[PDB]
RNA sequence: GAAAUUGUUGAAAGGGAAGGGCAUUUGAUCAGACA
RNA sequence: GGAAUACUGCCAGCUGGGACUGAGGACUGCGACGUAAGUCAAGGAUGCUGGCAUAAUGGUUAUAUGCCGCCCGUCUUGAAA
RNA sequence: AAAUAUGUAAGAAGUCCUUGUUACUUAAUUGAACGUGGACAUUUGAAUGAAGAGCUUUUAGUGGGCCAUUUUUGGUAAGC
């Protein structure tokens, strides 16, 4: 058994060949968001230059937190908040966009706050509170290998694919948002900034869709 | 003294503990039941078939 | 006392409808049922006889059994922590073909036409219907079409 | 409710394939942000036409900056507004720099006067009045006159130490 | 706190040992623990569970259950193994060659098996033979067959004995089962 | 043993992620964007300053 | 020759009860650990 | 007609001060940086300096001070009653 | 004639062809019910979820309750 010179040189080899395949992957995506939100910024001026008016796509992604603590819960928006995995404060999930689901949080409103996800919030709770499910097992996301093992068979082999396939909603999303274990957030760093949480935040509250104002919230209680 | 007489209150609590589960169905059903002179032909229908792949597969 | 009987509260259920009492259609008749047909239970009022009780006014189940002028309907009843498998006998009056199992059924030959034109097609199917999704952009123009302008009115009384 | 800004707010109901391009309704509305700005115009489209966010669709949503900043101007404000009792119709009489302030002061003196919330007013129009001499109250009016000068007496100081050495004069 | 949806604390509701203080009975258990760790196929994880199941839980296995199984298509040759006592039969004039493995045989099924020129065998001997488990066929008795289950789940059109200790007319045969005396059940 | 955070500790970020050691070389996060001078309409600033 | 209860000696506190919990000041007292 | 500055947002931009924590125990891994030998902030603390070696730190006990503290057992929808 | 509450369906135990079995059914091997053989596979036919799914045995305590938002009958009202 020599081993130590001639196993060992090949698997180096072997994993100096990935980091290739993830850099022009990353270099790919890269160009992907930023041409794809200057095109977004151009459609606006061409109809106010021609006389028309853009209007977006709506959004195809929320991101959804726990406000209320455990008690006192009717037993219908106590059932959907274990469906969505919110069965702590502070705890919160991204949730793909249909009909389907809108009508869930409509029941849930008075007890969660939500709204529309940039990139820079999902790049920082995936790295920093970035967990995984294995055997149950809540893994940190610490490296690569960790990634492929389980999500290799739907694509994906680098942490980068896993936020590209949640932030464009791709087609392998339900495999890849189901691998991230709900994220468990702090309070505020900088309080809610209401005196009182619980009315509509159109009514000086938090609760319900506050649109693109959760990027600060988020960005604080994480 | 007089009591409470009647309540249906925590009955809908108690009766979630264990499920509410549905009678599980099965491939092929009982023919307790069914009309006597369709099961009576049956009977006779399958000894026929049965006869008829044993005599095939003999 | 209390009074419970077996058409306790069928007041307005077994009722006959507004310019509808009287002979039932014959198409009612010549409809065939066999075994493992879905079909939901509607008493009607005029035939006293293979009635049902007032609970399974509304609910939907399996054809067991035919026979001379009647259907055997099985339904599930909940009864504490639990469900039940009940067993009616009720005449065709009674009765209809749930819609809901035909619209299934014709899905069926539509998918497996899809997948057979598929194959000769060449690859890909996506055979599933997905939920209404999220909408897409549009410019929206205002050629011949420009904002009107509003604002809140005062009140008057008008009584 | 809060630092007002103002908003131009355009929707049109959904397309549909019977009748494809609507019409387009258009308001001017004072809010803190978008999002409550979004649901005012729902809320006053509701209270008109037979429309609603289900049914409905917005189509552009623009901040409206101030013309002149640093110009005084004579506003007057029509509003309607719920009591206790009934619901009544007014015209205040306001003087500021922008519109945006105007309605600052106009909620927060509608609550001072009458106990009327946000909740229970309409702005209906606020109307730059461009003469002179179209000024109905009295409260404005004292200021439109020529040479106008007046004096601050009782001129009190804002210590930092709890103590002190000296006692106080309230001269200015 | 959480929204706790499932039971806190539950143990899993399986036997991981024997509840025997058997001193030989360990050293098969702690035998069969290597090889099913350390191995691959599935034999070795039925045999171990077996080793683990209480009397009740192990019926015995006839010399005439195991020439039923024997007679099948195929099943010449495979090392039959049940993992329990062997019995003896005297309802049959005829019985083939074979070899058998158990934790126990009877003076009369141990006589039976190597009249007919046979090999009763061991468990640990059978791991050496077998070591991955090749060529086995594996047997159980029959559990319903027993006499308490007689009597689980009575009530009425059941159909399923009272506990009772004499029997005759006038030890339950009145009122309540037929006609003539108020109703039947 | 001991979760470390990308985003600070530069090394625990270049362990995932290699294209962060040419995002920094070329900025990138600070892109000069080309600037082209197109006006609106005469509708839409004249629908805007509006009763 | 235990306890309730009592006497003498020594220490302590004490403005309409006494006793307890968390933390330290102060007073009495204590082994270990240092090779 | 040409500029500036806020307001909102982004940076895998730069950098100063403060607080708490240091689990683990030969080796194994992912990586950086180097032309090579090697080196590293990379699967959890090392280096340097002083004072003391006894009631100095620590423990027990009595008192003092801050805030807290109703009488146990019982039957009851409900007990300090 | 609403709102809220409520029954059923969204496939392998399935779909299509091939021509067997019968004392039942038809004027008629036509139908009916279960079949042999062949064709159709992991986009196998809405979402979200799933500290596994199912089954058995056996035995404790309990069978005076009370409160709150909304609906409510008795009563002038009530900590009724
Ligand atoms: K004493
Ligand atoms: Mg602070
Ligand atoms: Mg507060
Ligand atoms: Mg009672
Ligand atoms: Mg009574
Ligand atoms: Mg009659
Ligand atoms: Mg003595
Ligand atoms: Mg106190
Ligand atoms: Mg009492
Ligand atoms: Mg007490
Ligand atoms: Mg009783
Ligand atoms: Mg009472």
């Amino acid at each position: 058994a020599e081993q130590v010179a001639a196993e060992r040189a090949a698997r180096k080899a072997a994993n100096k060949e990935k980091r290739a395949i993830i850099l022009e992957r990353n270099a790919a995506y890269q160009k992907e968001y930023e041409t794809a939100e200057r095109n977004i910024i151009q459609a606006k001026r061409d109809a106010k230059a021609a006389g028309s008016y853009y209007v977006e796509a709506q959004h195809k992604l929320v991101f959804v937190v726990r406000i209320k603590g455990i008690n006192k819960i009717p037993p219908k928006p106590r059932k959907v908040l274990q469906l969505l995995r919110l069965t702590r404060i502070n705890s919160g999930t991204f949730v793909k966009v249909t009909k389907a689901t809108l009508e869930l949080l409509k029941l849930i409103e008075p007890y969660v706050a939500y709204g529309y996800p940039s990139y820079s919030t999902i790049r920082q709770l995936v790295y920093k509170r970035g967990f995984g499910k294995i055997n149950k097992q809540r893994v940190p996301l610490s490296d690569n290998a960790i990634i492929e093992a389980n999500l290799g068979k739907y694509g994906i082999l680098s942490i980068d694919d896993l936020i590209h396939e949640i932030i464009t909603v791709g087609p392998h999303f339900k495999q890849a948002n189901n691998f991230l274990w709900p994220f468990k957030l702090s309070n505020p760093s900088g309080g809610w900034g209401v005196p009182r949480k619980f009315k509509h935040f159109i009514q000086g509250g938090s609760f319900g869709n506050r649109e693109e104002f959760i990027n600060k919230l988020v960005k604080s209680m994480n | 003294a007089k009591s409470k007489n009647h309540t249906a209150h925590n009955q809908t609590r108690k009766a979630h503990r264990n499920g509410i589960k549905k009678p599980k169905t099965y491939k092929y059903p009982s023919l307790k039941g069914v009309d006597p002179k369709f099961r009576r032909n049956h009977k006779h229908a399958l000894h026929g078939t049965a006869k008829a792949l044993a005599a095939a597969k003999k | 006392g209390k009074s419970h009987g077996y058409r306790s509260r069928t007041r307005y259920m077994f009722q006959r409808d507004f310019r509808k009492h009287g002979a039932v259609h014959l198409s009612t008749y010549l409809k065939v049922y066999k075994v493992g047909d879905i079909v939901d239970i509607k008493a009607n009022g005029s035939i006293q006889k293979g009635m049902p009780h007032k609970f399974y006014q509304g609910k939907t189940g399996v054809v067991y059994n035919v026979t001379k002028s009647s259907v055997g309907v099985i339904i599930n009843k909940m009864v504490g922590n639990r469900y039940l498998e009940k067993r009616l006998n009720l005449r065709v009056e009674h009765i209809k073909h749930s819609k809901c199992r035909q619209e299934f059924l014709e899905r069926v030959k539509a998918n497996a036409a899809k997948r057979a034109e598929a194959k000769a097609q060449g690859v890909a199917v996506q055979l599933k219907r997905q939920p209404a999704q999220p909408r897409e952009s549009r410019i929206v123009s205002t050629e011949g079409n420009v904002p009107q302008t509003l604002a809140p009115v005062p009140y008057e009384t008008f009584i | 409710m809060a630092h007002f800004k103002e908003y131009q707010v355009i929707g049109r109901r959904l397309p549909t394939e019977s009748v494809p391009e609507p019409k387009l309704f258009r308001m001017r509305i004072f809010a803190s942000n978008e999002v409550i700005a979004k649901s005012r115009y729902w809320y006053f489209l509701q209270k008109l036409h037979k429309v609603k966010k289900a049914s409905g669709e917005i189509v552009s949503i623009n901040q409206i900056n101030e013309a002149h900043p640093t110009k005084v101007k004579n506003f007057g404000v029509w509003v309607r507004y719920d009591s206790r009792s009934g619901t009544h119709n007014m015209y205040k009489e306001i003087r500021d720099v922008s519109r945006v302030a105007a309605v600052e002061t106009l909620y927060q003196d509608m609550a001072a006067r009458h106990r009327a919330r946000f909740r229970s007013i309409h702005i209906l129009k606020v109307a730059e009045i461009e003469k002179t001499a179209d000024v109905k109250r009295q409260y404005v009016k004292q200021f439109l006159t020529k040479d106008l000068k007046f004096p601050l007496p009782h001129r009190v100081q804002k210590s930092t130490k709890t103590f002190s050495y000296k006692r106080p004069s309230t001269f200015y | 706190g959480i929204d706790h949806t499932s039971k806190q604390h539950k143990r899993s509701g399986h036997r991981t040992a024997p509840k025997s203080d058997n001193v030989y009975l360990k050293l098969l258990v702690k035998l069969y623990t290597f090889l099913a760790r350390r191995t691959d196929a599935p034999f070795n994880k039925v045999v171990l569970k077996a080793l683990f199941l209480s009397k009740i839980n192990r019926p015995p296995v006839s010399v005439s259950r195991i020439a039923r199984a024997l007679k099948q298509e195929g099943a010449a040759n495979k090392t039959v193994v049940v993992v329990g006592t062997v019995t003896d039969d005297a309802r049959i004039f005829e019985f083939p060659k074979t070899t058998v493995a158990a934790l126990r045989f009877t003076a009369g099924a141990r006589a039976k098996i190597v009249k007919a020129g046979g090999e009763c065998i061991t468990l640990d001997q059978l791991a050496v033979r077998a070591p991955k488990g090749q060529n086995t066929l594996i047997l159980r008795g029959p559990r319903n067959s027993r006499e308490a289950v007689r009597h689980f789940g009575m009530g009425p059109h059941k159909g399923k004995a009272p506990r009772i200790l004499s029997t005759g007319r006038k030890f339950e045969r009145a009122r309540g089962r037929r006609r003539s005396k108020g109703f039947k059940v | 043993v001991l979760k470390k955070n990308p985003l600070k500790n530069k090394q625990v970020l270049l362990r995932l992620n290699p294209y962060a050691k040419v995002f920094a070389a070329e900025k990138l996060g600070s892109k000069k964007a080309e600037k082209t001078g197109t006006k609106p309409a005469a509708v839409f600033t004249e629908t805007l300053k509006h009763d």
